[PDB]
């Protein structure tokens, strides 16, 4: 089982460099070239370069000439990438694979975050307005990434979607709606609630009908 | 005739220019395949290879071109510049056949070859006239034999003249050209084709050098090396003789 | 340097139905790769040297082209196929990909359920008005939203969101919202959201009076 | 006269067994040093790359020698024509004037078929055509030495020696048409060395044509006009070292 | 830490053929050039051939070109060598070892045996006759390789050597030396004690004076 | 086909002596590699590519060389160098090795200890009668020894055998197994084992009578 295990995702700021890194195991390092690819969101993939950790030689895409760095480390068979004076357009997920003509083995990504951005918590807002009702939850303002929505704790969970989040102006909003039977609200309370990790915010909203 | 050969530049002028026309239609298509080959043997050597990126194969393969073009030959007594591969070089010179599979790398190897050409070329010409005088001679002689029973068949003695002179070339043919051929095909394992193909463009002392058979000795055939030498020698006179001759009747036209 | 051409760069297949994506080279290729992916994760070499299966591959995929066009084929659609599919080359370095082919899962055609929300009272406190429309649970995807202002039109400040297909249902749903200040939002009285689907001539309308 | 005949072989002979020593004594090193770099080249990649043998390794090379060898470009993986109208047509000029610089090799048999009937038939065709020039080129020469002729022997120099002055010039200004001007021509041309433009114009009037150097052939050049224009010269070029050596020949006779 | 295990010893009649074994461990078996090599008893190397176990491409040296075959099994990352027509001029030891240009990692070695014998217990005679004494086992018609000699249960270790052994007629004898105190013998019993493994014998002989 | 001469194929060193031993190829070669074997067990690399050492070598060992002449040195002899070491090359295929330079420890000159043995009793039941003679602990190891049968020479049926240099005291040892049947055995009388040696230019000889 050929196994290429990425470090974690990383949030930087703009101009400042990042290393990271993809350990192999299931087969020898240094047999196999070692390449680098770039996906902006959900978008064309774009190989970086390479690097044969047996001989240290390298090769790059000329978009990436300036712009990153391979290395390895045999004896700990890991291959590091450093990318330099990053700036917004960087924000990526970024791939260690293995291949000198196809790309065979890939690691499962690791996503890079390039902001001047401050964590914030998110400003929680409740949406209120035939027998199904739909309700939501407006979280704007927050970041970084992610946030949890949840519905009464997780006991309502069919009936949701949560929308992906999107940038306003350096700052992440989303909203989830939830649809339930109209017996059911108001005559029972529906409250989302939302977390964010990185400020360690947990709200509860309940949706409460227009006066 | 000013005229006639402002004419016959044109004549030629269309000569070259149908030729264009053919040799485009036959080759063109086939322009690309050496790289394809080399490409081909790229990837399949990737494919067998992983511990090597197309990027290094690259390299290598400049390298490797580099010193081939330096005159390295990929190995498995292959010196071109011995001293029989050097007389053999000499002699493309002093010929004009000028295959050049085999390139001049210095400077210094330029220069001595223009001088060595400019008093080398003369000086074999000259030989050249000796040595077609004196095979025409022998041939012209023997064929008298044969003509000494045209004549008493009653054959006029024009065509008997005809017939020695088309029987001249046909022999020498025979000899310098059909007898080569045969001999090379099984020598150098060329196809019949490519043989006379060879033999053709070395007695016209076009000299294209796709092909080359004595610039080196056989191992098990030891007569083979010089009999090439001393073929070129005696081809080149009898296809001289042919040209004089055939240009001998043309310029008179 | 080499380009990659995939079109269309959607398609849509019911279960049973046979699917052809092509890849076209800006110039001819010896071999050409394809990798499958699916949202959240990494790529899987998919078929490589243009008609070999990679190990884990069902025989309902094949490969097969030639100099300058390639394609991919599944005989049979199933519902595990659904994802996007990339070609690569690397008979000239660089490698390049195509910029990749969504194959999503064909079904009814579903109106959206359309829901429109005024400012919450304590979004208004802050001095931002954002209204909100769920379209939700409709096929297929394209679909038009329109904001009306006092019956004039509006689209400036407006931000919109698209979930993945639904796994279960295979719908889609977006959201979108007009972000106005108070200000704003205060002159004017009557706010429509309005849908334009495949499933009707005419649109789905969504309206509210801010009193 | 037999004597001379075999005089001049043994001659000849050591004409070639000295050119021998000299090219191998100023090439022999170049090359020894290639291949000593070939191999180098093979025990550096080997000592980067354990997935493969020296045996291998080996068989890589042959095959991308061949190619090469072939006329493919170690630069690129895959837009420009060797085989377009104006490089056939300078193509079949280099056979007809025997030139054979062969710097594109034919790959069809049909190329080659062809190419010795388009040689039998063209090569003769313009030796008239040629010899044509040379007497006209000539004659216009002498006609143009005779006005200022008119000056050297009012000037009481003797007739015997205004001739020879006059052959100096005919002969000065030649060259100075046909060798020093192309060689300064091809040195801006073709980013040759002065020296590799000498040995391009002399290589190419001798008709040896190695291919090693070749105007025009360059793929980069925007020229289409050059390369035919180039045979106009080339034309004019081969025909004054003919007619000039011929009439030497009837001065020495 | 790379290692080439290969498998045991081997013994063979004339005129049949063998095939042995190399498994790597501790680097990837197919990312480099496996070839073997043959010493017979105690003198030149000769490279045999080689092997890529990614590629299957093999090349022998002219010698040996129609007597071995090379061969690899990827999933257990092995390699083989078969002799074939096996004469006595193949009873060697044979090497598997690692690398393209120098081979940097060897397998421990296994011993070919070429002949027509059969498995033969040793017989063991006595060898008996100042401060130093001599005595010593005659060790003789013995089949095959090895036999072990002690002495006195291994309580005399010091002052032994066992020669080694030399064919006679197709069987093999040695004998082992052991110096001792003539103050010791034959005051104190000496007794050689003799192992053939491959026969099952185990044979104790007491040395006695003349 | 490249030849590799190792002369002479014998040596022999004091401790702390320097030793050098030399490779010459029949032509020029880039690189010379050198194994050390040590009687019982594989060769091991021990110099490659002229002159780098293999990880377990001691500092005391270096090589060097060129084209067609190639040397290996030992700055200071000890114990544990005692061996045969080898040349090779692959500069041209096939690789190729020096025929082994065998490299023993000097020490004083030593004497045989002599013994002479004759046949026991159980043998002779059996019909075969073997004397036997151990020459041990001496040193250097040419030694040449003679049987005589009742003070004539006997050169048939005799077996030599010589031990490896002791580990401990450097000394060679050799037995001579002079093998006849019962019936030769009985007809004489008188047998001796005589040894020559350099260290004394009269031979050492033990004797017994069959009585
Ligand atoms: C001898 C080959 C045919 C052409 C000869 C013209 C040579 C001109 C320069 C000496
Ligand atoms: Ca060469
Ligand atoms: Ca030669
Ligand atoms: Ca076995
Ligand atoms: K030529
Ligand atoms: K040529
Ligand atoms: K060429
Ligand atoms: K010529
Ligand atoms: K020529």
């Amino acid at each position: 089982e050929v196994q290429l295990q990425q470090s974690g995702p990383e949030l930087v700021k703009p101009g400042a460099s990042m290393k990271t890194s993809c350990k192999v195991s299931g087969y020898s390092f240094t047999g196999y070239i070692m390449n680098w690819v770039k996906q902006r969101h959900g978008k064309n993939l774009e190989w970086i370069g390479l690097i044969n950790p047996n001989t240290g030689y390298t090769t790059y895409n000329q978009k990436f000439k300036g712009k990153a760095t391979l290395t390895v480390d045999k004896s700990s068979s890991t291959a590091y990438m450093e990318l330099l004076s990053l700036t917004s357009e960087d924000s990526a997920i970024y791939y260690c694979t293995r291949g000198n003509y196809v790309f065979d083995y890939w690691g499962q990504g690791t996503t890079l975050t390039v902001s001047s951005a401050k964590t914030t918590p998110p400003s929680v807002y409740p949406l209120a307005p035939n027998s199904m009702v739909t309700l939501g939850c407006l979280v704007k303002g927050y970041f970084p990434e992610p946030v949890t929505v949840t519905w009464n704790s997780g006991s309502l969970s069919s009936g949701v979607h949560t929308f992906p989040a999107v940038l306003q102006s350096d700052l992440y909003t989303l909203s989830s709606s939830v649809t339930v039977p109209s017996s059911s609200w108001p005559s029972e309370t529906v409250t989302c609630n939302v977390a964010h990790p990185a400020s360690s915010t947990k709200v509860d909203k309940k949706i409460v009908p227009r006066d | 005739r000013s005229t006639t050969l402002l004419a016959l530049l044109a004549l030629v002028l269309l000569y070259l220019v149908s030729g264009a026309l053919v040799f485009r239609a036959l080759e063109q298509p086939h322009e690309q395949q050496a790289q394809r080959e080399l490409g081909e043997v790229r990837e399949k050597f990737l494919r067998a290879h992983p511990c090597v990126s197309d990027q290094e194969l690259g390299l290598l393969i400049k390298e490797v071109a580099d010193a081939l073009g330096g005159g390295a030959d990929p190995e498995t007594s292959h010196s071109a510049w011995d001293l029989g591969s050097a007389f053999f070089f000499s002699g493309t010179i002093i010929t004009t056949i000028g295959y050049g599979n085999v390139a001049l790398r210095t400077d210094a190897g330029r220069l001595f070859c223009i001088f060595y050409a400019l008093v080398g070329i003369p000086l074999f010409g000259i030989l050249l006239a000796g040595v077609g005088d004196r095979l025409g001679s022998s041939l012209r002689h023997g064929i008298g034999h044969i003509e000494a029973i045209f004549l008493k068949w009653h054959v006029p003695p024009e065509l008997v003249r005809v017939l020695s002179a088309m029987l001249f070339l046909l022999i020498g043919c025979l000899l310098f050209v059909l007898t080569p051929t045969f001999v090379f095909c099984y020598m150098e394992d060329w196809s019949k084709l490519e043989a006379i193909y060879f033999v053709i463009v070395t007695l016209t002392t076009v000299g294209f050098g796709d092909y080359v058979a004595g610039a080196d000795p056989r191992q098990d055939s030891p007569a083979y090396q010089p009999l090439v030498w001393f073929w070129i020698l005696l081809g080149l006179a009898y296809f001289a003789s042919v040209l004089t001759t055939i240009g001998n009747w043309l310029r008179v036209v | 340097q080499i380009v990659l051409t995939q079109s269309p760069a959607i398609m849509s297949a019911s279960p049973g139905e046979k699917v052809t994506m092509t890849c076209s080279a800006s110039s001819s290729v010896s071999y050409m790769h394809w990798y499958q992916q699916k949202s959240g994760t990494s790529p899987k070499r998919w078929i490589y040297d243009t008609s070999k299966l990679a190990s884990g591959v069902p025989a309902r995929f094949s490969g097969s082209g030639s100099g300058t066009s390639y394609s991919l084929t599944i005989s049979s659609m199933e519902a595990e196929d659904a994802a996007t599919y990339y070609c690569q080359q690397w008979s000239n370095s660089p490698p390049t990909f195509g910029a990749g082919a969504k194959l999503e899962l064909k079904r009814a055609d579903a109106a959206p359920t359309v829901s429109i929300f005024p400012p919450s009272s304590e979004q208004l406190t802050s001095g931002g008005a954002s209204v909100v429309c769920f379209l939700n649970n409709f096929y297929p995807k394209d679909i038009n939203v329109k904001w009306k202002i006092d019956g004039s039109e509006r689209q400036n400040g407006v931000l919109n969101s698209w979930t993945d297909q639904d796994s279960k249902d295979s719908t889609y749903s977006m959201s979108s919202t007009l972000t106005l200040t108070k200000d704003e939002y205060e002159r004017h009285n009557s706010y429509t959201c309005e849908a334009t689907h495949k499933t009707s001539t005419s649109p789905i309308v969504k309206s509210f009076n801010r009193n």
